[PDB]
């Protein structure tokens, strides 16, 4: 049993590091896209008065 | 090279030359599509195109939209 | 001949008259503290052009008078710039003497054209094991270096410039772009320490061109600094006929300061932050490091990733332009290992077999899979057992950490404070070398014989001199003499052996001080310009 | 108080004032680092600075870039 938890626990962290992986992928696109959009507004509000 | 063409517009060129550079090659190509014979168009980097349309585009103030291309 | 018309910040409107001077063309600022150099970006129209300041821009008047040079900024090159350091003008800052220019080159230039390049793609051989096998240098390559700080970055540096001027009769620029100012110090210190910069009468004997722009410097002065260092460059390759290596030193401020520049032109921001001409703006910059048919620049530059991301857009455009990386890992260099190149993240364009031979492919692809077969078990050593899996699994292991301590490697720049005599080591050499330990002829040697050493022919002189050693340990015994009285005394007479040192209760400062008096008035100019009161009425 | 300046440009004083305080404080501590002496200047909140200054270029229509920051 325990060897067993052993390697089960082993498939676990595999698991919860492609999914980290994943989610790091994506937050560095919506952490990007954050900036740019964001970006996008400052420069429409400054352009409307200049 | 007795049957390609090849048209380049590098990295050290400018974003007109190289927004500009797969319709030239597509007018290349286009010849031998009106003529009857058949063409292979490779646009290597397609997605370079659109950065130097891109970067044509905030130069001329038009507005950015999505990621900041003009739309 | 013309005069300016606007100053906010950096940026500097000059209205010309007659006619306007070229974009990217140098204008001297007539009458300042320094020189005020500034570099046309634009023709507003009117008259007016749009100039980017490459100093500081306070106390700058319009209607100053401003000169025309005619040109872009120009920069003395050649081989009186060895062992000097300039700023993005050309202005000597190492504070000796003037510049020995061969000739005044401008910075601004386009790439060399279709019919210059060269089609080879071959190699540059870099006397560095883990360089010359697992990541190999394009000779004409860009090679991003993923370094930092305690990774010995500043020794591989030096070791590069050492062993290029050493095999190929190269020279080296190295372009600091946007360094903080006690790292450029550090470096400039360190190579006068190393011997590739020397002062003084055995200035022509230097390797290295120091192209410093720094941090403190306006945006446009950082943004043109490596502009400075592929003009340096550019001379040896197209003139003197040189495998130069250039140093950019931190790309991404290249990247940043150009995005600067664009953000105070009033340019419109592409994505994440950065300027719209990105791709334009690095591609200007490394397409001039090429291979000619006379030379070839080789470009060495730090590569800093924004937020640990990638796919954020100055490193995915950098990573384009990149034929190499060697990252410097901590990890390696906490197991000793000098130099600190990462054996297995480390990547070339030029590792496969048609630009190298099958020979040196399949060498450097069995040394990094023997690496990397010995990398995902080290969580079955330390769980379950050292020696708990199979012989062939703990050979192995046997295998890759003595090729592990065998890409370890003494360096010639590095013997000056280590003693130890730094090994040049060729490329046939490292090929025949690795392919022997890989198949298995030195299993027998210890790991410690492959530890510091050149090539095959310096493991067996180590452990040839280990097992000498064996017995040179019965000459002598281990022991401490006198336990508590051989020099031990009493803790007073270890208080009263120190030596007291002055204090005083006056801390002085006013030692060469002016003191001038400060009117509490507020003084201003009248129209007739002189210091005059406030008028006291609204 | 015997060995300390304090440069103090508070929240209700002016957004020029609280930019130009750090670099009235380094101009106070470079007179003992350029007379033989020895200083420790501290800029506690230079995002406050940053921010004023900010401020300042945003009020004198500067172009702005990331978050609303000049270049």
């Amino acid at each position: 049993e325990h060897a067993s938890r052993m390697s089960a626990m082993e498939n676990s962290t595999k698991s919860a590091g492609e999914m980290l992986g994943k989610l790091t992928l994506d937050y560095n696109r919506k952490r990007q896209a954050t900036i740019t959009t964001e970006l996008i507004e400052i420069i429409a509000g400054a352009s409307a008065l200049m | 090279m007795r049957y390609t063409i090849m048209v380049s517009a590098t990295a050290s060129d400018a974003a007109p030359l190289q927004f500009l550079a797969p319709y030239s090659g597509c007018a290349m190509a286009e010849y031998f599509r009106d003529t009857g014979k058949h063409g292979l168009i490779i646009y290597d980097d397609l997605s370079k195109q659109s950065v130097a349309y891109r970067q044509m585009s905030l130069l001329l103030r038009r507005p950015p939209g999505r990621e900041a291309f003009p739309g | 001949a013309g005069y300016v018309s606007q100053v906010i910040g950096p940026v500097v409107d000059v209205r010309f008259d007659g006619e306007l001077p070229s974009i990217l063309s140098s204008l001297e600022v007539e009458g300042h503290s320094v020189r005020l150099v500034l570099e046309v970006a634009q023709h507003m129209g009117d008259n007016t052009v749009r100039c980017i300041a490459m100093d500081s821009t306070d106390g700058l008047v319009r209607g100053q008078k401003v000169v025309d040079t005619g040109s872009p900024i120009k920069v003395p090159v050649g081989r009186g710039t060895l062992g000097r350091i300039m700023n993005v003008i050309g202005e000597p800052v190492d504070e000796q003497g003037p510049i020995d220019a061969a000739d005044i080159w401008s910075i601004h230039r386009e790439a060399p054209e279709f019919t210059e390049q060269s089609t080879e793609q071959e190699i540059l051989v870099t006397g560095i094991k883990v360089v010359d096998l697992l990541a190999p240098y394009q000779r004409g390559g860009k090679i991003g270096l993923f370094g930092g700080a305690g990774v010995g970055k500043t020794v591989l540096i030096m070791e590069l410039i050492n062993n290029v001027a050493k095999a190929h009769g190269g020279f080296s620029v190295f372009a600091g772009v946007g360094e903080r100012t006690r790292e450029g110090n550090d470096l400039y210190r360190e190579m006068i320490e190393s011997g590739v910069i020397k002062l003084g009468a055995e200035r022509g004997n230097s390797k290295c061109t120091l192209v410093y722009g720094q941090m403190n410097e306006p945006p446009g002065a950082r943004a043109r600094v490596a502009l400075t260092g592929l003009t340096v460059a550019e001379y040896f390759r197209d003139i003197e006929g040189q495998d130069v290596l250039l140093f950019v030193d931190n790309i991404f401020r290249f990247t940043q300061a150009n995005s600067e520049v664009s953000a105070l032109l009033g340019r419109i921001p592409s994505a994440v932050g950065y300027q719209p001409t990105l791709a334009t703006d690095l591609g200007g910059l490394q397409e001039r490091i090429t291979t000619t048919t006379k030379g070839s620049i080789t470009s060495v530059q730090a590569v800093y990733v924004p937020a640990d991301d990638l796919t954020d857009p100055a490193p995915a455009t950098t990573f384009a332009h990149l034929d190499a990386t060697t990252v410097l890992s901590r990890s390696i260099a906490e197991l000793g290992i000098y130099p600190a190149v990462d054996p297995l993240d480390s990547t070339s364009r030029m590792l496969n077999p048609n630009v190298i031979g099958a020979e040196h492919y399949n060498v450097a692809r069995g040394v990094q899979k023997v690496l990397q077969d010995y990398k995902n078990l080290q969580d079955i050593i330390a769980i379950l057992g050292m020696d708990e899996l199979s012989e062939e699994d703990k050979l192995t292991v046997a295998r890759a950490r003595k090729i592990q301590r065998f890409l370890s490697q003494p360096f010639q720049v590095a013997e000056v404070f280590t003693g130890t005599p730094g090994k040049y080591v060729d490329l046939a050499d490292t090929i025949s070398g690795f392919q022997g330990v890989l198949t298995g002829k030195y299993d027998d040697l210890p790991e410690m014989a492959f530890y510091m050493v050149g090539d095959i022919k310096e493991v067996k002189e180590k452990a040839d001199k280990m097992a000498k050693d064996i017995a040179s340990r019965k000459e002598a015994d281990n022991k401490k003499v006198s336990e508590e009285l051989k020099d031990i005394p009493s803790l007073d007479k270890l208080v009263s052996e120190i030596k007291e040192v002055v204090i005083e209760e006056d801390d002085g400062l006013e030692e060469d001080f002016k003191a001038e008096a400060l009117s509490s008035e507020t003084v201003v100019l009248n129209e007739e310009g002189k210091s005059v009161p406030l008028p006291k009425k609204n």
